[PDB]
This record gives structure tokens, C-alpha cells and sequence, in this order.
């Protein structure tokens, strides 16, 4: 059972099969999977809950199997059809950033959700 | 004169009572956002509390505290104040972060040394993750908030939508989450750096909890606060009410009798 | 009264409130008025005190702000360090005439506001040894008060250097 | 309006609007400051101070009472230069730089004045 | 009081309990009590009377009347008769009560009567020797000492307050003439005291040395005890120190 | 309505319009007649004549004359002598207001309000 | 730079279609302003 | 004004001001000796100002139908409306029209406060056309009046449309 | 200060100025809590409490009446005792502590009489 | 303002500086001071003159007095014969 739990939504709290990109690849989950941690990279995320799937966009956060079967998930925001090429206009304008410059970083992480965003 | 002294002064308690009565109902509007906001939050929380039950996660202490910026929110402030000051007692050397200028104000007095942190603009805003997540991003570069192997915040809780009570809780360090039990019931391998990041997710996913509980807290306390004006406003309109009519009796009595005497002359 | 303020010239009113408060002469500069005005001044008194009443009607203001809370500005709040000063700058006790030579002085230090950098408790303190700081070195200066009765740039200058020194004490 | 010119007329209904506005919102301010006052009103609040410091204007007879010698001030040139204020066209002036000074000539100079 | 709080009820219970004094034998224990009745509806006076000999009281009690409809010069006069009849009851010794209900209506009375003499107004437009036909009326009424027999005529005079403001020209008059006055509080008899006997304006003068040693020694320091259940009701409306919170629950039993 | 109690017998029931200018009447009669007005005004007679009105109404053994009379008090104030005097005289009250009858109550008879004396 | 600075980053991001709600955007921006203290004595506010 | 209105026409007579023929009564009454009275003004005002006010009226059919309309003016000396002389008119008449002075700096011109202006007869006599799109004017003014004070943060969707529409 | 001598007048300027910022603050007291007041203020008006408390001297033959025996401090005690009262020094306990007693002696004593 | 809080005092300050002219020269720099006591009792009067006294300025104070005692018509004579002086 998924408990997916957001600062101002909570679409899930049974969720049958979970498929999550995590650091450390994708895990996915089926009924008894074995009870980790894992942190949720920014991500392109199905739930399924029965063969109903749901598919969902999801902006890092963490994954956590709990041992009474509770896949604890976190993450600061969610939909995959949220999701929809004005994004890539502000992507180009922060690849011109990086090049002048906290900033540098932001950009590379620019560059990240760039990838995220073209996972969409 | 006596007459018109009281009039306007009166005139003023009724302005005072329309404006604590029309801020009261203005509060009440806020409120019911800032509440519906705690509980997704507080659902959150709780998924994370799963994690640290189940591992036992039980963690120089640091003390954080939050207010808001404004005031007149109840005594929020002021019970706040008080408890801090205790548990400032119970660590006399504690660096104090006091998000918003209320506490920070209360608390400065008791030990200024201990003031190591404040912060501002908290209280204009109602909880939102940039604010969370950027005061916890200063936590850890300016306060090396891991260094401290006790974290401790303090907020307000909304115990019951009329009351707050201010309440505490520990944030745990990744050293305690580390050797905590139910390891392998949560598995970290080393490929992955779980207690070290966790630590700074749940260091913000916490304090935005710790705020919304707060914010509610404050909010709620000032429709409290203002309820309670209006209702001593109103007493006072009503014993200057009865001051006006007699005094304006008054004056009609003594400037009849002056007539009186001088025509009777 | 009524009648009688409209024969006179001037009013000097005296309240109680401020009586009590310790205020001694109690007098509040919103009911007193001199109507025939600073022509009456002596013009080195003249020139010191000539934004005094507008400090002073600027802090009424404020602090009429302040006791109905709000966290008030830095602007506010330089006019309400300024304010009450000159409050315990007013306050004197009975009995005790003063010499406008030595008048002169504390209302210089005051509006050039070296008595803001000093504590509100000890604000009396400092009068009375400020004067002591004059007697003791710029006598020179207190005379010139006397003998000349206006400040001319370099009195303004002396007196200034005389209270800057005294700042530190 | 027509009996003293519609111009005067608005303009000098404008300004009534704006000291009526700054002295009804004067109790709001009393209590709860400028804090959660709206920037609309902030700006029609900051007008209505400038404007009434622009009516301050000294007189020559003052000179005993002041020492700066008075204004007479052309009739034309208040209503274009009150217009101005409340267009907003001086709300780049400071608030004392309409302070106890003639018309716009001499407001924007005493701008100038405490900017030096 | 304020008027119509059943103020006639408060010295009417007095009448009643003192019927088994009454029934008893020694002349000290007699209260021959007389109620004047001024300013009042015959209708009302006849109700009272029609009670009074409900409760079979009316053989040791006179009436005196000058009703609503009877003549301020009537009225005027009113009190002073009454209290020859008390006289007569107090130089035998005997002890007595008097009450004058209402002294305020004999205010208004007199002082209707002075502005029909053509007496320039007095303070508050009530004649200013109001002052010594009251304390004129109100010193008639004493304990006398053994040798003139023991008398007592005790005196309970009732004033209306205006506004239940106890400043007040006819009332503070009153006041200073009595040793000790019994405020009856409006907002308590509103909210359901009956009686309303409010303690923040009831005094006694030496009625302090008049009450019965089991009285004294049971009901001890109970008048200084509600004197903080005053007070600490007063501040209880934040955290209440549990002797604070002891001594309202006290204060509401 | 003493010719109907005495006469007839009956308990009638006589309305009176406002006393309030039944004392405001009184009033200017006491100037005309010269005599000096007493406190806000009020004649010095104010009470007598008030006594006199409301002693001739009153329950005899032939009948009754039942009196509604209609007080328009003097700017609200009750702290006023006329209204007092009123008072003493009043038995019951029935206080009619209008936002009772706002809120779709007819009678608009005000039930919190409502006292009376003859309630026991 | 901290993982959690990471992930408020991509949740600003994240908020980009620009279809999306007042609240989500509001979530994505703040005014405070960050005030540093130490042993009082101020560093100058540097917005949060 | 009666001579028209005994002619059978109608006509509308105003009184303005009664607030100053009370003084000229004081001078006469005080200076004939006559007793004085409440706020200084003669006795037997209330009687003249009721008597002159009753000589306005809507006359039967019998008496041809015709009338004189009137309409006193009193002016309020400090908005005193508990004065004597406003008192007294205030009962006398059947209705009163109350303009409000913060109504007039603030530009409403009419600056007749409606809340406290009534009309005792009011709408009997209205257009019929006029009072069926008018009611309900009546209702929404009302509202704006307690929404007034709303107009200092977060505030209710449905009182912001009222604030509006009784601002229009 | 000469008459009664400098520390008496000292003593009672005190007094006077502390009870009558008290008296000035009475409003603001009611209208919102003492709780809502300046912290400063909050100790002059917590001592001020005490100071009204501190007046009290149980009458010293109406002592019948009041049902409690009288007390008769000296003047030179009085000055003592309301200097402490200033300088706080006493201030840490009830309210009734410092109400119906005595001089400075007594309100210690009777803070052991609530202490029990 | 209110009675008597330092009523005369006030009053008697303005009188106590002028003092420092007195005792100096140039009679054109000097006043002379006329203090007039209407209404007043002879304590006070007599504290008043003790305090000139001891401020030694009875050297061109002029005291007028009618004390509380004296009749209404020196009373109200009081004034214009104190600006007489």
C-alpha cells in the first residue's frame, strides 16, 4: 500500500505495483518487496494500484519500503500530463547562464531537469 | 467639555470595537487556508515518522524556534518565549535560530551570546516549501547544523483549534539514524549516502511541518485575540454610553437652572 | 478661561498627567503658545532652538503611534530616541533658576543630537556635568554666551568640539 | 465645476478625495500600521502627505514667524502643479520637498536641495 | 437599588422572619415594624397587605400610606408621622423596626414642594435642604441606653438608584447619613441571584457588633474570603495558580 | 372608560398613544402656568399628575380598566426622568421590535426581550 | 550544494506546461528576507 | 399655499429653515417675558412648529382631492439630532431625509445618507414602475453597508461581488 | 527633596511616576491584555501591581471592622520599605503577599504564611 | 492649570531668575517684580515671603496681598490697584 504524500496533496494511501527511478537506478515494487530506503531521483513515476495505472511526474524526494508493507513515498510535487515546450525555452535560457555562472549549480541541475523534462 | 470629552473618546472605543470585530472575521477567512494547507503537510510528516519509528531513529543542542513576524497572534509569542527559556536553562550555551523577529526579540534579552541565528519575512508568508527548504539550506552552510549532535526545534503546536500549546520536538542527526535499529528493514548499502541526505530532506520536511503548524497556531491565536477585544471593547462602550447620557443630562439641568435664576431676578 | 485667553498673549499650559510623570515645569507645548513669538528669543537661543518644537512635534506623533503598537520604523523609532532625550531634557527641578548662558548649551547638544548617543537615565547627569566640562575648559566659550548673546560660526564650532569631547565622558 | 473652471474643479475634487482617503485610512493606520495596507492606498497615502505639505507655502508677513519671505503663487500655476502631484508625476519628489515651499519650480528645486 | 428588583421583597422577608420573634414573649424580642409606603400603587400597597396577612404578620406590623395618587404635601409629611408612631413603640423601651420605602419618592416629593414655594433649585434641581429633612427623619431611629429604657427603632430606608449609579446626589446624601448601606446589585439579580445583596457595595457600619458569637465564629473571615473570590474572578477571566482556582470553585459553591 | 367600569361593570381596555407626550404635553402646561420646570425639563407635577392617570386606572370590584399605553422613550435614553417615572407605573412590558419581525415573526413582540412583573 | 537545495530547484522547475496553479507558483517563489545574527551582531539581511 | 390647495390643486410648500424661525420665537418669547424653556428655546415651540406642519395635507375627495405637500428643513447644529428643536420636528414629521456629512467630502452629491433617511409613507406613493426595479436597490445597499467595513485582506468571494456592485 | 529630605523624595518620585504610567496604561489594559503590552512595561506594571498591593496597612483601630488587627509602621520604616519595593528586591512573590499587610517585614512573612 | 500643583510655583520661578539682573546693573537690563496674592491664605503668603526671603529678593519683590480673610471689595479692588503700583 503506497502512502504518496506531498506538502499539499496526498494522491495515495491496495497500490499493487510501483516503478520508480530512484539513485541507484529503478526499483520497482510488487506487493512484498524488500523494506529499504532509497532516494527518489527527479523522476518519471507509474503506480499502479490492480492492473489501473496512473502515471505520475514526480520531482525527487525519497521511497521508503517500511516493514508493515507501507511504500512511504515523499516528494514535493506531482500528474505526468502536468508535465506538458515552454520548458525547453527556460531550459535554453539556462544553458546560456551557466555559462557567466549557487548559480552554476542550479544551472547543471537545469541541465538535469532538462533530461527529466525530455523523459516526458 | 465633560460632554464632548466623553463623546469623542467614546467615538474612539467605537472605532476600536469595529475594527477588532472587523479583523477578528478577516483572521477567521485566513485561518481556514492556513489550516486545509497543515493537514496535507502533517500527512507528509507522518510518512517520514514512519521511517524514524520504525528504525528508532531517537536522537551541543541546537534550538530552533518559529514565530511569526507579526503579532497580536494570542500569546504565541510569549508562551513560546517562556518555553524556550526553560529548556535555554536546560542547555545554557545553546545556539538559538529564532525564525521570525517575535521570539527572537523575547529570547534576545534572556542570553543575547546565545543568539547565533535570526531570520525575517516569515510571518508576511504562509508556509511554503522555498522558505523551508532555503532557511534549512543556511542551517546547514552557516549554522553546520550536523555538527550539532542534538537538533531541537520548537513551534506551536495548534493543539485544538482554539488553543496552542508550544511544543518541541528533535530533529534527528544522520549519526543516530546510522545506528538506530531495523537496519535491513531499511537497507543502506554505501553506494547510496541515505543518513546524510535523509538527514537534509527530513531536516526541511520537519521545519515546513514545524511551520504550518505554527503559522495555524498564529493565525488562530489572533481571531482568539481579537474575539476577546471586542468583547472589552463593548464593556467600555457601554460604561462611557452611560457616562454620555448622564453627563449630557447633566449639562441640560445646569444650564436650565441658570435661566431659572436669572429670571427669577 | 475663555474669556482670559482671548485678553492674552500667550497661554502656558500646565498638565498633570505630565506633572505626575515628573515632567517639572509640567508644560505641553501643544496648549502653550507665545503669540508675540521669538522675537522675545535672544538670538543665540534663537538659532540652537529652532528645530526643538519640531522634534518635539514630531515625536508626539510617533509615540502617540507607539502606544497603539506596530512595529515602528528606524525612522520612527531615530525620531522617538531623539523624543524622549529631550523629554528628561526639559525636566528640571523647582527652585533651581539657570543662567540662559548655560541654557544655551544643553539645547545645542541636544538638537545636534551628541545627547542621543547618551543613556535616558543619566541624561541629567550628563547636563550638569557638561556644564562642569564648560566651566572647566570652554569657560572662554560660556562667556562669549554671556558677553555677545548670539552664536556666530566659530562659537558654534567651540561649542560643538566642547560637547563632541564631552561625548566620550 | 463651470464657476471656477472644470479643470479646478476636478483637480481640486481629486485632491479632496485623496486627504479624505489619507484621513479615513489614518485610524487604519493607527492600529494596524501600513503593514497590511494595500500598495494602492500606500501610494494614494504618500500623495495625500505630499499634497498636504504642498500646501505649506510660508508668507511674507511670516518672515517674522518663519524668515523665509512668502509665496503668491498664480492660480494657473496651482492647479497645473496640483494636477501633477496627483497624476503622480512628483511622487519621485521626497514628501519634506513639498514642505513649506511655493509651487513646482520651487518643489522640485527643494528636491534638489536635500538630495545635496 | 435599582427599582422593581423586588426591592419591597428584601425588607418584606425581614417582616416575615421576625414573626416567631413576634410570637415569642420578651418585649425585646418584639419588632412591632412598621412599612410606610410612599410613592406606591394602592393597588400594589394592597397586594403587599393582602401577603403580609398570608403570612399572618400584619398583627405586629402597621402600614403607613401615602400612596401614588396621595398629595406631595401628604407625602412630604409621610415619614415624619410614621416615625412618631415608632416613637411611641421605642420610648417604651420596645424594640422596633421602621422602613421607608422609598425616601427617593419623598425626595421628588419635596421637591416638588419647594419649587411650588418658589425656593431657587438646588443641586441636581433637588432643593438643598433635602440634606436636613432626611437626616432630621433618619436620626429619630436609634438604640437609647438602658436608663431611657433600652429603645431601638431601627431604620431601613430605601433608595432607588438612578441609573444604579451609586454617585448621585439623593443617593451619596443618604449614604453619609447611614451607618452602613446594603447595594443590591442589578446584573446579579438579572443573572438569578435573588437575593442580589452585591458585597462590593454592602457595608456595616457596627452591625459588626450586633450578630451572634456562633455567627461570628462560623461566617468568620467569609466576607474577606469573597473578597478575593471578587478578585480572582476579577484577573481569572490566563493560568490560575491552584490556590486562585481553589478558591473559585469555593467562590461558586 | 369609568363610565364603562363603574357603569357598566365591565373590564375594558383603554390604549393610550404616546406618554411619552402625554408627559410632553404636561410639560409646556407647567411653563405656561408658569410654575418653574423641574429636572430636563419635566414639570415639577410630573409625578402627581402621572399618579393621578394611572391611580384612576386600576382594578376594582366592578371592573377593570386595563391600560396599554405606548412609550416612545426620549432618544432611547432611559436614564431620562420621564421614562422612569413611566416605569413605576408599568406592570408588564411588551417590547416589539422590528428585527424580530425581520426575521419573519409577526407578532414581532421581542421574546427575550418581554418581561413582566405579573409573571410570578 | 545540499540535496534538499537540489530538490527545491527541480520543484521550482518542475512547476513549468504553464497551465499550472496560483498556489504551485506561489510555492515557487518567495520575498523573505534571510537576516544573519551572530554572538547579535548582524551580517547584512541578504534575501532569503 | 392654501389657497391653491383649496382650489383643489396640489403644491409643495418648503420649510427652510424652522431650526432659524425657532430663534426668532426665542427672541420674541424671551423679550415678551414668557417663561423659557429646554435648550433655551419657549415652551410652546413644539405647538407652533406642530400646528404650522399639520396645515400640510392630502385632502379627501370630498374636499376635491387637493393637497399641500411639504418638506421642513432643519439643519443640525453639529449633527445634534437629539436636540430639542430636531427633536420635536423629528416626531411631527413622517419621515425624515438625513444627509451625512463625510457623504458630501466624499464627494456623494446627494449626500443624503440612506440609511437613516425613512419615508413613513414611502413607497405607497412611487411609481409603479420605479418600485418593481428597486427593491431589491434597496437590499443591495444594505448589504454594502455591512460590507463596508470589509473594505480593509482575506476576505469572502461573496461579500467582494457585493463591495462592488455597491460601489457601481 | 529639602523638607522630607532627598532619599524620602527620590523614593516618592518613584512611586508617583510608576503608578501613574499604570493609570495611563489602564486603557490600552483592558482594551487588549497585559500579555499584549511592551516587555519593559510589563515589569513596571507587574511591579506597579505590587506597589497597589503594597499600600495597604490594615486599620489600626477600625481593625474591629475589618475584622483584621491594625499594623503602624514608622516613617523612617516606610522609606525603607518602599525603596526595596522599587529596587525589586522583594518583588518574586504574590500579589497577596504584598495585600493587607504591613510594612516590608510582613509581606516576607506573609509570603511564608502562602508558602505553607 | 490645575490648582495649587505648583500653582504659585511656576510663577515664583519667573521672579527668582530675574534675580540675576537685579543684583547686577544697568537698570534697563532689570525688572522689578510685583507679585499680587489674591484670594490666598497668610501661611501661604507668609511661606512665600520666607522664600523670597531666603532667596533674599525682597531687595524688589513688592508683595500685594489680599488675603482670604480680607473683603470682597479689596478683592476686587486688588488688581487695578496693583497695577496702579
Amino acid at each position: 500500500k503506497l502512502q504518496f504524500a506531498l506538502p499539499h496533496e496526498t494522491l495515495y494511501s491496495e497500490v499493487t505495483q510501483v516503478n520508480l527511478p530512484a539513485k541507484s537506478g529503478r526499483i520497482g515494487v510488487l506487493a512484498n518487496h524488500v523494506p529499504t530506503v532509497e532516494q527518489l531521483l527527479p523522476g518519471v513515476v507509474e503506480v499502479m494500484e490492480g492492473s489501473n495505472s496512473k502515471k505520475f511526474f514526480i520531482s525527487g524526494g525519497f521511497a521508503t519500503v517500511q516493514p508493515d508493507s507501507q511504500l512511504c513515498v515523499t516528494a514535493i510535487e506531482a500528474p505526468l500530463e502536468s508535465f506538458s515546450e515552454n520548458i525547453k525555452n527556460l531550459l535554453a535560457e539556462a544553458k546560456k547562464n551557466v555559462s557567466s555562472s549557487r548559480e552554476a549549480a542550479e544551472a547543471a541541475i537545469q541541465v538535469e531537469v532538462l533530461e527529466n523534462l525530455q523523459s516526458v | 467639555a465633560t460632554l464632548k470629552e466623553v463623546e469623542m473618546r467614546l467615538k474612539s472605543i467605537k472605532n476600536i470595537e469595529k475594527i477588532t470585530k472587523t479583523m477578528k472575521i478577516v483572521a477567521s477567512t485566513r485561518l481556514s487556508k492556513a489550516e486545509k494547507a497543515k493537514i496535507s503537510a502533517k500527512k507528509m510528516d507522518e510518512a517520514e515518522q514512519l521511517f524514524y519509528k520504525n528504525a528508532e531513529t531517537k536522537n551541543k543542542e541546537l534550538i530552533v524556534a518559529i514565530t511569526s513576524d507579526k503579532g497580536l497572534c494570542g500569546s504565541i509569542h510569549s508562551q513560546l518565549a517562556k518555553a524556550v527559556r526553560r529548556h535555554l536553562n536546560d542547555q545554557p550555551n545553546a545556539d538559538i535560530v529564532t525564525i521570525g523577529d517575535k521570539i527572537k526579540m523575547q529570547l534576545l534579552r534572556t542570553h543575547p551570546n546565545n543568539i547565533k541565528l535570526s531570520i525575517n519575512g516569515i510571518g508576511k508568508d504562509a508556509p511554503t516549501f522555498q522558505e523551508s527548504a532555503l532557511i534549512a539550506d543556511k542551517l546547514l552552510s552557516v549554522m553546520k547544523a550536523g555538527t550539532y549532535p542534538k537538533i531541537s526545534i520548537f513551534y506551536n503546536d495548534p493543539v485544538s483549534s482554539l488553543s496552542f500549546e508550544p511544543s518541541e520536538k528533535p530533529i534527528f542527526n544522520a549519526k543516530t539514524i546510522e545506528q538506530s535499529p531495523s537496519f535491513g528493514k531499511f537497507e543502506i548499502d554505501t553506494d547510496a549516502n541515505v543518513p546524510r541526505d535523509l538527514f537534509e530532506y527530513t531536516l526541511a520536511n520537519q521545519m515546513l511541518t514545524a511551520m504550518a503548524q505554527g503559522y495555524a497556531a498564529e493565525i488562530s491565536a489572533r481571531r482568539n485575540a481579537m474575539d476577546n477585544a471586542s468583547k472589552n471593547a463593548g464593556d467600555m462602550i457601554n460604561r462611557y454610553s452611560i457616562l454620555y447620557n448622564r453627563t449630557r443630562q447633566a449639562v441640560i439641568t445646569n444650564e436650565l437652572v441658570d435661566i431659572i435664576t436669572g429670571a427669577s431676578s | 478661561p475663555t474669556n482670559v485667553i482671548s485678553i492674552t498673549d500667550g497661554q502656558i499650559f500646565l498638565e498633570a498627567e505630565l506633572f505626575y510623570k515628573g515632567i517639572r515645569p509640567a508644560i505641553n507645548v501643544g496648549l502653550s503658545v507665545s503669540r508675540v513669538g521669538s522675537a522675545a528669543q535672544v538670538k543665540a537661543l534663537k538659532q540652537v532652538a529652532g528645530s526643538l518644537k519640531l522634534f518635539l512635534a514630531q515625536y508626539r506623533e510617533v509615540a502617540a503611534f507607539a502606544q497603539f503598537g506596530s512595529d515602528l520604523d528606524a525612522s520612527t523609532k531615530q525620531t522617538l530616541v531623539r523624543g524622549e532625550r529631550l523629554t528628561q531634557l526639559l525636566k528640571q527641578n523647582q527652585y533651581s533658576p539657570l543662567a540662559t548662558e548655560e541654557q544655551v548649551p544643553l539645547i545645542y547638544a541636544g538638537v545636534n543630537g551628541h545627547l542621543d548617543g547618551i543613556e535616558l537615565s543619566r541624561i541629567g547627569e550628563f547636563e550638569s556635568s557638561f556644564l562642569s566640562y564648560l566651566k572647566s575648559n570652554h569657560n572662554e566659550l560660556l562667556t562669549e554666551i554671556r558677553e555677545k548673546g548670539e552664536l556666530s560660526k566659530e562659537l558654534l564650532a567651540s561649542l560643538k568640539s566642547a560637547t563632541e569631547s564631552f561625548v566620550a565622558t | 465645476a463651470a464657476v471656477v473652471g472644470q479643470e479646478h474643479y476636478d483637480v481640486a475634487s481629486k485632491v479632496q478625495e485623496t486627504l479624505q482617503t489619507y484621513k479615513s485610512l489614518q485610524d487604519i493606520i493607527a492600529i494596524l500600521g501600513m503593514d497590511e495596507l494595500s500598495e494602492q492606498d500606500k501610494l494614494t497615502v504618500e500623495r495625500a502627505r505630499k499634497i498636504q505639505r504642498f500646501l505649506s507655502q510660508p508668507f511674507a508677513v511670516a518672515e517674522v514667524f518663519t524668515g523665509i519671505p512668502g509665496k503668491l503663487v498664480r492660480l494657473k500655476d496651482t492647479v497645473a502643479s496640483f494636477k501633477a502631484v496627483l497624476e503622480g508625476k512628483y511622487d519621485n519628489i521626497p514628501e519634506h520637498a513639498f514642505y513649506m515651499v511655493g509651487g513646482i519650480e520651487d518643489v522640485v528645486a527643494k528636491a534638489e536641495k536635500l538630495a545635496a | 437599588g435599582d427599582r422593581q428588583t423586588g426591592k419591597t421583597a428584601v425588607a418584606l422577608d425581614t417582616i416575615l422572619n421576625q414573626k416567631r420573634w413576634n410570637n415569642g414573649s420578651d418585649e425585646s424580642k418584639k419588632l412591632y415594624c412598621v412599612y410606610v409606603a410612599v410613592g406606591q400603587k394602592r393597588s400594589t400597597v394592597a397586594q403587599l397587605v393582602q401577603t403580609l396577612e398570608q403570612h399572618d404578620a400584619m398583627k405586629y406590623s402597621i402600614i403607613v400610606a401615602a400612596t401614588a395618587s396621595e398629595a406631595a404635601p401628604l407625602q412630604y409629611l409621610a415619614p415624619f408621622t410614621a416615625a412618631s408612631i415608632g416613637e411611641w413603640f421605642r420610648d417604651n423601651g420596645k424594640h422596633a423596626l421602621i422602613v421607608y420605602d422609598d425616601l427617593s419618592k419623598q425626595a421628588v416629593a419635596y421637591r416638588q414642594l419647594s419649587l411650588l414655594l418658589r425656593r431657587p433649585p438646588g443641586r441636581e434641581a433637588y432643593p438643598g435642604d433635602v440634606f436636613y429633612l432626611h437626616s432630621r427623619l433618619l436620626e429619630r431611629a436609634a438604640k437609647l441606653s438602658e436608663k431611657e429604657g433600652s429603645g431601638s427603632l431601627t431604620a431601613l430606608p430605601v433608595i432607588e438608584t438612578q441609573g444604579g449609579d451609586v454617585s448621585a446626589y439623593i443617593p451619596t446624601n443618604v449614604i453619609s447619613i447611614t451607618d452602613g448601606q446594603i447595594f443590591l446589585e442589578a446584573e446579579l439579580f438579572y443573572k438569578g441571584i435573588r437575593p442580589a445583596i452585591n458585597v462590593g457595595l454592602s457595608v456595616s457600619r457596627v452591625g459588626s457588633a450586633a450578630q451572634v458569637k456562633a455567627l461570628k465564629q462560623v461566617a468568620g473571615s467569609l466576607k474577606l474570603f469573597l473578597a478575593q473570590y471578587r478578585e480572582v474572578a476579577a484577573f481569572a477571566q490566563s493560568d490560575l495558580d491552584a490556590s486562585t482556582k481553589q478558591t473559585l470553585v469555593r467562590g461558586e459553591r | 372608560a369609568e363610565y364603562f367600569r363603574d357603569e357598566e361593570g365591565q373590564d375594558v381596555l383603554l390604549f393610550i398613544d404616546n406618554i411619552f407626550r402625554f408627559t410632553q404635553a404636561g410639560s409646556e402646561v407647567s411653563a405656561l402656568l408658569g410654575r418653574i420646570p423641574s429636572a430636563v425639563g419635566y414639570q415639577p407635577t410630573l409625578a402627581t399628575d402621572m399618579g393621578l392617570l394611572q391611580e384612576r386606572i386600576t382594578t376594582t370590584k366592578k371592573g377593570s380598566v386595563t391600560s396599554v399605553q405606548a412609550v416612545y422613550v426620549p432618544a432611547d435614553d432611559l436614564t431620562d426622568p420621564a421614562p422612569a417615572t413611566t416605569f413605576a407605573h408599568l406592570d408588564a412590558t411588551t417590547v416589539l421590535s422590528r428585527g424580530i419581525s425581520e426575521l419573519g415573526i409577526y407578532p414581532a413582540v421581542d421574546p427575550l426581550d418581554s418581561k413582566s412583573r405579573l409573571l410570578d | 550544494i545540499s540535496y534538499a537545495a537540489y530538490l527545491n530547484v527541480a520543484a521550482q522547475a518542475i512547476r513549468s506546461t504553464e497551465l499550472q496553479t496560483a498556489s504551485v507558483l506561489n510555492r515557487s517563489q518567495t520575498d523573505a528576507f534571510y537576516t544573519q545574527y551572530k554572538n547579535a551582531s548582524e551580517p547584512t539581511p541578504i534575501t532569503k
